[PDB]
């Protein structure tokens, strides 16, 4: 229950390679495990302490990876919650707004989707082409 | 980098 801080980066790496190979359901499992490991360590730290914060920041990219797997397998409810949790702490996280926007769109929360995509553009205008595609799609569906 | 990429 502490000698597996060393496992995390390896599990992380295996997840990434699975994802890249197209084994997305299995990458999700890996990310989930890496996350559980980090959270257990974090449970041993005082919230708001430097160690707690460092672990929280290590979880974020792993939790986003997990959400990305969930987008691919078309399961949106965890994406919404996990991204919202990240965003309630780190409100400048571009990937989190983007994934949450996609999940909102998939479940027909058009207004909420637009709000998140707008935020993505405010933080990274270089994303205009991809965001515009997502919004174009969305807008078509709003047209009915 | 890309939105679909992990990390």
């Amino acid at each position: 229950a502490e000698e597996k801080a060393k496992a995390v980066p390896l599990i992380h790496q295996e997840g990434n390679r699975l994802y890249r190979e197209g084994h997305v359901k299995e990458a999700a499992a890996k990310y989930y495990d890496a996350i559980a490991c980090l959270k257990n360590l974090q449970m041993k730290e005082q919230p708001g302490s430097p160690e707690w914060i460092q672990l929280d920041q290590q979880i974020t990219p792993l939790l986003l990876n997990y959400c990305q797997c969930k987008l691919v397998v078309e399961e949106y409810y965890e994406v919404l919650d996990h991204c919202s949790s990240i965003l309630n702490k780190y409100d400048d996280n571009v990937k989190a707004y983007f994934k949450r926007g996609k999940a909102h769109a998939a479940v027909w929360n058009a207004q909420e989707a637009q709000a998140d995509f707008a935020k993505v553009l405010e933080l990274d205008p270089a994303l205009a082409p991809v965001v515009s595609r997502e919004l174009q799609a969305l807008e078509a569906r709003i047209r009915q | 980098s890309r939105m679909e990429e992990v990390d």
